[PDB]
C-alpha cells in the first residue's frame, strides 16, 4: 500500500556556499493506519542535470534530503524533481511528491536578532519556524522560512563580536510562483510588519523577559564597499609628475616667447 | 643675446630630462595592472589581460600579458594598442633624437623631435578616442586619466618644440 | 540503571570554518539487556569557557553532538568535557564519558581521491571510516578518521573542475596523546604506506573496477602563494625615476668639473 | 666662458626640476600603503598604520593614519617618522629656496640649498638606520628600497650643490 504525505508538495531551499550533503530538510510520507512506516524506503526520481550531476540526494530510512553538487558562482538555479517512498523496506507500493529548492547568496540573507541564547533557538527551531510559517503564509500560502545559520550576535569592531544573551538567525521564505530566490528587503518587510503578534507567541518558547528585537543586515554586505578599490597615491604621484612638468613647460614657453621677441628687438 | 642663448641651451637639456621622464611615464602606462575597472560581476580588467570575477570572490585570473596578437577581444583594442605602442617606440626614438643632439644643428634636431611629439600626441589622442568604442557599469581607472593628461603633455612638448 | 557505553572515551574533532551546530558525531550509551534505550536522555557536563561560551552541545534523544561557537582565527583550541546519559526519559541512573575535540584549519587537510561516485562514498562513509580506523589504529590506538567534506574531484583551471566518476574525501585522524590537530604530511604518510591492503578491502564497498587512487593536497594551499603580493611596476617607475635622475646628475658633476677647470685654465 | 655660464644656468633650472621631482617622490614615500610586509600571521604593515592578519583572511584593518603622536608602537618609529617628516618639510623648503632664486646671489642660494640637501640626506640616513632597530620573518617592501635610493640621490644632489 502507498504511504500518505503530509504535504503533497514538499518545499526546500539551499544556499550558494553550502557544503556537500548539507541538511536540506527531512521528509515524512506517513503510513495510513498501521503506523508501520519503518519499512519505508525514501528514494528519488531526478531529471538529468548538466555534466552528469546527481545534485540532490536523500537517505533511505531517515528521509533527510542532502546535496551532491557545489555552487561556484551559481545563483538561482532552481531545481524541481520527484521523490518516492516505497513500502515493505523498498518492496511495497508508493506515493510520489515534488520538491523545489533554490540556491541563495549572502545577499538573500537577513538576520533575525532576539534576546535569547542561541542554543535554545536551535533547540526549538522547529516550533520557531512553525510559528513563523504560521503567521507569514497569510502573505502567500507557499512560503517556508529556511534557516541558514544560527550564530551569536555579530557586532563590535567591524561586526566581529558575539553576544551570547542574544542571537543571530539567518532566514528566508519561499517564492512558490516565480520559483526563485528572494531579495533581502522583502525578507525584511514581510516579517517586520507583524512583529508584536509573534512577540506575543514566543512566551512558552523564549521563556520570560524574551522577545524578538530587530531585523538587521548581515556582515558581508558591508564588505562590498571594501573590496572596491580606488585611486591610490603612487598613481597620484605619477599624475603629479605630469602636472608638474606641464606647470614647468608653460612659463618656459612664455619666457622663450619674450626671448625671441627681444631677439627681434635688439 | 647672451641670456637668450642661456635660455636656449637650458630648455634643450630640459627637453632631454622631461622627455626621459615621460618615457618612463608611458612605460609605466604600459606595464600597469589597472586600465578600467568596475564596482557594482566584479572585475578589474586591463585590455591586455583581464581579471574578471564576481562578488567577494578571492581568486582572480587575468587572461593575457605578453600577447599572441589574438588574446584580447577587440581589434579596436588591438589597434589602439598598436597606436600607443607606436607612441612608446616614438618616445624611445625621442631619447634617440636626444642622443643625436651633438652632431647636427639645433634647429634641425628640434624640428625632428617636434615631428616626433606631434605624432606622439596624435596617436595617443586616437587611442584614447578608440577605447570607449571598444567599451554596463564602469569605474574608470587611472590609466585613461594618466593618458589624457599625457595628451596635453605631449601637446605642450610639441608646441614648445616648434617654438625651438 | 546506568547505560553501557561502546567506548569509554568517545573521540571527536571539528574544523575552523565549520558552521554553527555542525555534525560532530553521534554517541550511543547502550542499554545493557532490555534494549529499552529510547528512554535515554543524552546530556552534558561542560567546563566553563571564556566569555560564557557553551561551545559544544548535543541533542537529547539522538545523541548527535553539535557546536555552539565560532572560530574566527582560532586554532588547536582542544576541548575536553563530560557527557552523561540518563535513563527513564531523563530520570534513571547514568554513566559518564569524555570527548576530545580539535579544531583544524585548511592546512590540516589532505584529500583522498578514489575512482567512485561521491554519493556512494557518503552513503558508505560509516564502513569507509570503519575500515580506515581498523587498519590505521595499528599506528596508534587512539586514531579516528574525521571526515571533513566529500566533494567531486578538484582539477582543471586552477583546480576548478569536478570529476563525478571520481571523488574528493577530506579526512584527518586523532592525536590521543598531545591532544591537538595534526599536520597534513603525517596525514599523508600514515595512510599512503598501507594503500594496497585497503585497496583489497573496498571491493564489497566500491564494487568492481574500483580502488583508492591517490592522496593529494587541497586547493587553498596553492592560494597561499597567491595572496603574497610583490613589487609592481608603478613602484618600479618611481625607482626608475630616481635612477634616471642620479644617472643625469653624475655627468653634470663631471662636466661642471671640466667647466670650472677650464675656467681656471683660461 | 660663455658655454660654461650656459652650463651654470642650465644645471640651476635642473636643480629646480629634479628637486620638485624628488619632492613628489618623498611625498609618495609618505602616502604609500606599503612599508614592510611578510609572507610566511600574514600582514602588510606600514609603521604609521598596520594591517595585520593571518592565512587567507580577507578582511584587514590598518590601525592608524593621521597620527595622534601615540598610535604607532615604537618611539623609534615615531622618531624616524620625525626625521623623515623633517626631510619632507626640508624638500618643501628646497622648493622655497628655488622660489628665492631671483633675489640673492647664485653662490648664496646654491650654498643654502646645499645645506638643505646635506641635512636631508643625513636625516634620511638616520631614519633608514633606525627602522631595523624597531624591527620573525619579513618581506621588505619597496618603501625602504625607494628610501635607500633616495639616500644616494640626495647625496649626489648635495655634492653637485656644493659644486655649484
Amino acid at each position: 500500500h502507498p504511504p500518505v504525505f503530509q504535504k503533497k508538495f514538499y518545499i526546500g531551499g539551499v544556499s550558494e556556499d553550502a557544503r556537500m550533503f548539507a541538511s536540506v530538510l527531512r521528509v515524512k510520507a506517513t503510513d495510513r493506519d498501521t503506523g508501520n512506516y519503518s519499512a519505508m524506503a525514501y528514494r528519488l526520481i531526478i531529471p538529468p542535470i548538466k555534466e552528469g550531476k546527481e545534485g540532490f540526494v536523500v537517505e533511505t530510512y531517515t528521509g533527510l534530503i542532502k546535496t551532491a553538487m557545489l555552487f561556484h558562482n551559481m545563483r538561482r538555479s532552481y531545481f524541481k524533481f520527484q521523490v518516492i517512498a516505497t513500502d515493505d523496506y523498498g518492496k511495497g507500493l508508493s506515493g510520489k511528491a515534488d520538491v523545489l529548492v533554490s540556491v541563495v547568496n549572502q545577499l538573500d540573507m537577513q538576520v533575525i536578532v532576539s534576546n535569547v541564547p542561541p542554543t535554545l533557538v536551535e533547540k526549538k527551531i522547529e516550533d520557531l519556524t512553525e510559528i513563523l510559517d504560521r503567521y507569514v503564509q497569510e502573505q502567500i500560502p507557499g512560503a517556508k522560512v529556511v534557516v541558514e545559520s544560527i550564530g551569536a550576535r555579530r557586532h563590535g569592531d567591524a561586526y566581529s563580536l558575539e553576544d551570547y544573551s542574544k542571537c543571530d538567525l539567518t532566514v528566508y521564505a519561499i517564492d512558490p510562483q516565480t520559483n526563485r530566490a528572494i531579495d533581502r528587503n522583502e525578507l525584511f518587510k514581510f516579517l517586520d510588519g507583524k512583529l508584536l503578534d509573534i512577540n506575543k507567541d514566543f512566551q512558552p518558547y523564549y521563556g520570560e523577559g524574551g522577545r524578538i528585537l530587530e531585523i538587521r543586515t548581515p556582515e558581508a554586505v558591508t564588505s562590498i564597499k571594501k573590496r572596491g578599490e580606488s585611486l591610490g597615491y603612487t598613481e597620484g604621484a605619477l599624475l603629479a609628475l605630469a602636472f608638474i612638468i606641464i606647470l614647468c613647460c608653460i612659463p618656459a614657453i612664455l619666457v622663450v616667447l619674450v626671448s625671441y621677441r627681444q631677439f627681434k628687438v635688439r | 643675446h647672451t641670456n637668450y642663448v642661456r635660455n636656449s641651451r637650458a630648455v634643450g637639456v630640459m627637453w632631454g630630462t622631461l622627455t626621459i621622464c615621460f618615457s618612463v611615464l608611458v612605460m609605466a602606462l604600459f606595464i600597469q595592472p589597472y586600465w578600467i575597472g568596475d564596482s557594482v560581476q566584479a572585475g578589474y580588467f586591463g585590455l591586455f589581460s583581464y581579471c574578471v570575477g564576481n562578488v567577494l570572490s578571492s581568486e582572480l585570473i587575468c587572461k593575457g600579458g605578453p600577447l599572441d596578437f589574438s588574446s584580447i577581444p577587440s581589434r579596436a583594442f588591438k589597434t589602439a594598442m598598436f597606436f600607443v605602442a607606436l607612441a612608446m617606440f616614438l618616445i624611445i626614438g625621442s631619447i634617440i633624437c636626444f642622443s643625436l643632439f651633438f652632431v647636427c644643428n639645433t634647429a634641425t634636431v628640434y624640428k625632428i623631435c617636434a615631428w616626433m611629439q606631434l605624432a606622439a600626441a596624435t596617436g595617443l589622442m586616437i587611442g584614447c578616442l578608440v577605447y570607449p568604442d571598444g567599451w554596463g557599469h564602469c569605474t574608470i581607472r587611472w590609466a585613461f586619466m594618466l593618458a589624457i593628461l599625457s595628451i596635453g603633455d605631449a601637446l605642450i612638448l610639441s608646441f614648445l618644440a616648434f617654438v625651438l
